């Protein structure tokens, strides 16, 4: 996920 | 002090820590019962609540309907009733001692649904759904109205905001932000809704803007030094603190402070370790 890093 | 709960670094975490802006040091307190990231924090009656999120681990990726309560001088978590549905990357706000759970995701589903929690009743009830499906939504309370800001509907990232009127139970679109922001830090300081950082689908943002209700206008203020999305945010002593987040490469431990009188950001501390998707609140 590019937004949370998960 | 500023409490941070949950987060993500290689996996969802159980950390509960408290930052002291006066002395500059961190206190380590009771673990969450279930690891969580993409949750939100809030405070009612001095107690600290952890809402939604998910447990993303080496063994499974379970979205959370949980609500859990931490007592700052018992150092104990106690479970409360669960939400109607799991809400990863949820947003929460507090009006009249009641907690509103907004949006979030369960698997593929991006919720527009919203429900409310009654602390002295330990019950959730549905209220009117949003106009928009929103995960990674920022939530703020101003003049006892509930604002849902930005986020992600499953295909587009959002600069739209909408207002919830609890005494009429109807959502109303308002003026859109100047910037598309999902996973921003949204809070209220002075009497403006602040939206800091986020991800617009291409890049993490370091810009910051604020909403004036009377003029229905969003205005940009000083940008943070470090781009971040999935950050924690709170205001302490009339100053904005933003905690961790992801910058597209790194899990940030930087904690920045915005002074509204000078319109300047300055780095105040580093978290114990970088992490994104925390729940933050102050007590």
């Amino acid at each position: 996920d590019p937004e949370t890093g998960e | 002090l500023i409490y941070t709960a949950g987060g993500y670094f290689r996996q969802s975490l159980s950390y509960l820590e408290a930052y002291n802006p006066s002395d500059g040091t961190w206190l380590r307190l009771a673990d969450l019962q279930v690891p969580r990231s993409g949750l939100a924090g809030c405070v009612v009656g001095g107690l600290l609540y952890a809402v939604g999120g998910r447990n993303n681990s080496p063994d499974g990726n379970t979205d959370s309907s949980a609500l859990d309560c931490y007592n700052p001088m018992t150092n104990q978590w106690s479970p409360c009733a669960p939400m109607s549905v799991p809400r990863n990357r949820i947003g929460v706000g507090v009006i009249d001692g009641h907690i509103y759970a907004v949006g979030g995701s369960h698997g593929c589903i991006h919720h527009n649904s919203v429900e409310r929690y009654e602390p002295e009743r330990d019950e959730w009830h549905l209220v009117a759904p949003m106009l928009t499906r929103r995960i990674g939504v920022g939530v703020a309370v101003l003049n006892r109205l509930l604002y849902a800001v930005g986020g992600f509907d499953g295909t587009n990232r959002l600069n739209s905001a909408e207002c919830y009127y609890p005494e009429r139970n109807e959502w109303r679109m308002i003026t859109a932000m100047n910037t598309i922001r999902s996973g921003a830090g949204v809070c209220v300081l002075h009497n403006c809704i602040y939206a800091a950082g986020g991800y617009d689908g291409q890049d993490q943002l370091n810009s910051v803007e604020r909403y004036d209700v009377e003029t229905e206008t969003w205005t940009f203020v000083a940008p943070m030094k470090h781009r971040r999305s999935a950050l924690g945010i709170t205001v302490h002593q009339g100053r904005i603190y933003v905690l961790g987040g992801y910058d597209g490469h790194t899990f940030l431990d930087s904690v920045e402070c915005y002074d509204p009188d000078t319109d300047t950001w300055s780095e105040v501390t580093r978290m114990t370790s970088g992490r994104s998707g925390v729940g933050v609140a102050v007590t």
